[PDB]
RNA sequence: GGUGAAAUGCGUAGAUAUAGGAAGGAACACCAGUGGCGAAGGCGACCACCUGGACUGAUACUGACACUGAGGUGCGAAAGCGUGGGGAGCAAACAGGAUUAGAUACCCUGGUAGUCCACGCCGUAAACGAUGUCGACUAGCCGUUGGGAUCCUUGAGAUCUUAGUGGCGCAGCUAACGCGAUAAGUCGACCGCCUGGGGAGUACGGCCGCAAGGUUAAAACUCAAAUGAAUUGACGGGGGCCCGCACAAGCGG
């Protein structure tokens, strides 16, 4: 295949950072999480390995052409920002940054506070 | 806590009118007295070049060129683990461990005379495949985890 | 005068961009008017003339 | 966020400062302002 | 690569997951405000219907019809309790997984009661403004909510007037803290209540409840104290400033 332009997301958790490529078609392209690039335990929920984790969704998006993409942010962890500035720097002239973290009005409670 | 510390070194000389080895008389004059390491202090210079071909600043001069690191590793803490700071200090930091170093390693080799000890690597600093630039390169590498470190929680 | 759903022109000055009303610390409205107009907001929200989220 | 339930009671809880810092913002101040 | 640190659900069953669809409960972001309404408990999406009280403006009417209230009788967060739906999410119990001398817990992954709806019960809370209700009076200033009236008037507004809701503060009161037209001032009408600390809001009785239990409510015995508020200090795994080779540069068991 060669698709040109797609659409590409960031799942930004506190715990992983979880990047996805797709296409328009939403169909998923490749996938890299901050976790997949060998961390496995306590360290690196740190934009340091977004920034690692980023780059692996684009070097192997660069398969099937794929110039121009989309950025959809969803979560609050870091390597929020720092996984956005890790994939124009493999090569893409993103569009716009574009968040969409669900937000409830009012929905579901959330779990007991942590002490 | 403001530093009143004022650095400046003496650089000149009747023998050899150097730069930073002219006043370096101070570990090669091991606590005792001169009369003995007068031929131990600047003999060593008309030996590393004495077995070449170049001058002794020739191969001397190279020493900054593969033996200073390119970064920092002075710790701090937050609020979560201890993060260091590495990044293009300058030239007097960063051009400290590119003699010293190449210098005081050589205790673990000593071959024939005290002059040849003290200079046994100071015609290595042009090649570079010593243990002085075994280093240099090593200090870089131990920076991935601290390439972000600088900034945010540092 | 009376604020209403259809006056679509003075609703979208209290609308942010990502859809929300904004309050009333930062536009100068009374509190009689801004209640008022966070009911016709709701009106012409859920009629489709103006969006919940920023979205679509 | 709205990571944990916020227990009514500690979310009834509300005004920081903000009728010291918007308040007596006018007042404080008037040491010079005169 | 959660965090004071890792352990459960996954790949001849495809793994957090698509730009997709459907179902189902439950809560209604923004507006949101020392904001509002209600006797209190309480009540947050939107629209309709049924309905309560307040506020407000003039005018007309009744003519003390008022105030309070032992009994009594209603309404009362939560959780519990029957009886039947419901069941996302969360989650006493409980299973593991950690952490620690142990951990029976705090953290993790689950998770039935419960939370939700209907009818019935319970009748309790730091049910609090820890402040009974009603009425009259007593310096000011600064906000705000619902009205009204006056102001050259554009209101961008201003002033007085009411009913609320707040922030200071004179007099006064208070052991002090503090309260101060929303009194803890000045007085009045009526009610409830208290009499050293434990024992104890406990036994026994009565009443109520299906239960859990509630309510009314003591004595023996025991001790010389408990208690309030402020003061000085010491202390804190409280906070903010500051210092010293205290923190790491070229030392050495």
């Amino acid at each position: 295949k060669t698709v040109v332009d797609g659409i590409a997301h960031i799942h930004a958790s506190f715990n992983n950072t979880i990047v996805t490529i797709t296409d328009r078609q939403g169909n998923a392209l490749s996938w890299a999480t901050s976790g997949g690039s060998g961390f496995r335990g306590s360290r690196k929920s740190t934009p340091f390995a977004a920034q690692v984790a980023a780059e692996r969704a684009g070097q192997a998006a660069l398969e099937y052409g794929l110039k121009n993409l989309d950025v959809n942010v969803k979560g609050p962890g870091p390597g929020r920002e720092s996984a956005v500035r890790a994939l124009n720097a493999c090569g893409y002239k993103i569009a716009s940054i574009t968040d969409v973290t669900p937000i409830p009005h009012n929905g579901c409670r959330p779990p007991k506070k942590r002490r | 806590r403001r530093r009143v510390a004022a650095k400046r070194e003496v650089l000149a000389d009747p023998k050899y009118g150097s730069q930073i080895l002219a006043k370096f008389m101070n570990h090669v004059m091991e606590s005792g007295k001169k009369a003995v390491a007068e031929r131990i202090v600047y003999g060593a210079l008309d030996k590393v070049k004495e077995r070449g071909k170049a001058d002794p600043l020739e191969t001397f001069e190279k020493a900054l060129d593969a033996i200073a690191p390119l970064v920092e590793v002075k710790s701090r803490r937050v609020g979560g683990a201890t993060y260091q700071v590495p990044v293009e200090v300058r030239p007097s930091r960063r051009n400290a461990l590119a003699m010293r170093w190449l210098v005081d390693f050589a205790r673990k080799r000593g071959e024939k005379s005290m002059a040849l000890r003290l200079a046994g690597e100071l015609l290595d600093a042009a090649e570079g495949k010593g243990a002085a630039v075994k280093k240099r390169e090593d200090v870089h590498r131990m920076a991935e985890a601290n390439k972000a470190f600088s900034h945010y929680r540092f | 005068k009376e604020i209403d759903y259809k006056d679509l022109n003075t609703l979208k000055a209290y609308v942010s961009e990502t859809g929300k009303i904004v309050p009333s610390r930062i536009t100068g409205t009374k509190a009689k008017y801004q209640r008022q107009l966070a009911t016709a907001i709701k009106r012409a929200r859920y009629l489709a003339l103006l969006p919940y989220t920023d979205s679509h | 966020s709205r990571e944990f339930y916020e227990k009514p009671t500690a979310e009834r809880r509300r005004k920081a400062a903000a009728a010291v810092k918007r308040h007596a913002k006018k007042v404080q101040r008037e040491q010079r302002r005169r």
